[PDB]
């Protein structure tokens, strides 16, 4: 929900790093950072919001300065914090509105520290190094107040000119298509039937193998997977005894179909007929 | 702690010989973020494959989508080849498509 920013900082050795930053509206990517130019890149025309051209330049300079001090601070205190190269630091921070806000940092892919109200606190399991890291992070209270204001002030502001300006994207309806295939891993004397569902948006979707009106509770639904065009994909499989795949159908329900379910039948060359 | 990639291969549309389509390789759940992903046609690397910007899930494991526009024919097989620090050697996952009726 709403908006968050993610930061991927890879410290390969003391003299080599990589830095990736991107902004997300709900689950949609809306911005990227080009660290070559130190520029915020707008993936959609509406990802600017109503924010003035020059208000973005200030955010860019703040981002750019906070990044270079971040990489230098981490490398200065790496041995103090027992950070051994190579290591990765991930951050995600953002907000909601109506409401809520968050900012969390991981070291080597595990919870490390997070920002609560006005200061950084260590996750208890992260141990003494997380406490020592919070000493450096809480060095300057003014910098912390600025971090607070980005989460509780700037971030809801940003949705306020973004979710309205681009809900037309998040609320569009794109009908799925579906198709059937043979699954590659059946057990002996059995078949795996595969129902592919592709091209749908938004994400929520219903898919079941059926025998007429009877849902087949052996239907194993996969993860929903992304398509390059922003739509979603799902595979739903059913294991059946051979010959017992007669009268089976895959049924897809989706908001975009307005009750007109897609129904495909295990039939024709799939069976195969005579 | 290191986490090995999950690898899922899929097309955007049902396979129809001679119809352009998109081939996808979704790699997810891995850590650290360095990874090598190639799409293969008949065992050989496809040039100029696209991928999404690196991102990560709530549990901090990374994920990427690799894809390319392609046109299958009956004689072609496609796959996704992934290398990662967790892998002794690159893992190849085939695109599973049906050829249709086998025997005339
Ligand atoms: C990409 C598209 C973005 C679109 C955004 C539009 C809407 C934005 C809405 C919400 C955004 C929320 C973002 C929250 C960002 C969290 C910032 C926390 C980082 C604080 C860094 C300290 C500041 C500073 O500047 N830190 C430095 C200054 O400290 P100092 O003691 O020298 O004080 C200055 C005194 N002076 C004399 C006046 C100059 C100091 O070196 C810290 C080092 C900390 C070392 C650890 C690094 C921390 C890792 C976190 C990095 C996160 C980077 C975020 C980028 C995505």
């Amino acid at each position: 929900l709403s908006f968050h920013v993610i930061w991927i900082a890879s410290f390969y050795n003391h003299s080599w790093k990589q830095n990736l930053v991107s902004g997300w509206l709900s689950d949609l990517q809306t911005h990227t950072w080009d660290s070559n130019s130190s520029t915020i890149v707008f993936l959609w025309p509406w990802s600017r919001g109503n924010f003035s051209n020059e208000e973005w330049k200030e955010l860019e300079t703040l981002f750019r300065i906070r990044t270079i001090r971040s990489f230098e601070g981490i490398r200065r205190y790496a041995h103090e914090l027992q950070f051994e190269y190579p290591f990765e630091i991930q951050v995600t921070g953002g907000c909601e509105l109506h409401s809520g806000s968050f900012l969390q940092l991981a070291y080597q892919g595990s919870d490390f520290v997070s920002f609560q109200n006005n200061s950084w606190l260590p996750y208890p399991v992260a141990g003494n190094m997380a406490k020592h890291f919070c000493k450096v992070l809480n060095q300057n209270q003014h910098e912390n107040d600025i971090t607070h204001n980005l989460l509780s002030d700037t971030c809801p502001r940003f949705i306020l000119g973004l979710l309205d300006a681009g809900k037309a994207h998040l609320q569009r309806q794109v009908k799925p298509e579906a198709w059937l295939s043979h699954g590659p891993s059946p057990g002996p004397g059995h078949l795996q039937l595969v129902c592919h569902v592709s091209g749908f948006y938004p994400k929520p979707v219903w898919v079941m193998w059926m025998r007429g009106e009877q849902e087949q509770q052996g239907t194993q639904r996969g993860d929903i997977l992304p398509s390059a065009d922003g739509t979603w994909y799902l595979r739903a499989t059913l294991e059946v005894a051979a010959g017992e795949a007669a009268d089976l159908s895959c049924r897809v329900k989706h908001s975009s179909l307005e009750g007109q379910d897609i129904v495909l039948y295990w039939e024709g060359s799939l069976v195969p007929r005579g | 702690i290191q986490r090995t990639p999950k690898i899922q291969v899929y097309s955007r549309h049902p396979a129809e010989n001679g119809k352009s389509n998109f081939l996808n390789c979704y790699v997810s759940g891995f850590h650290p973020s360095d990874i090598e992903v190639d799409l293969l046609k008949n065992g050989e690397r496809i040039e100029k494959v696209e991928h999404s910007d690196l991102s990560f899930s709530k549990d901090w494991s990374f994920y990427l989508l690799y894809y390319t526009e392609f046109t299958p024919t009956e004689k072609d097989e496609y796959a996704c080849r992934v290398n990662h620090v967790t892998l002794s050697q690159p893992k190849i996952v085939k695109w599973d498509r049906d050829m249709g009726s086998l025997v005339p």
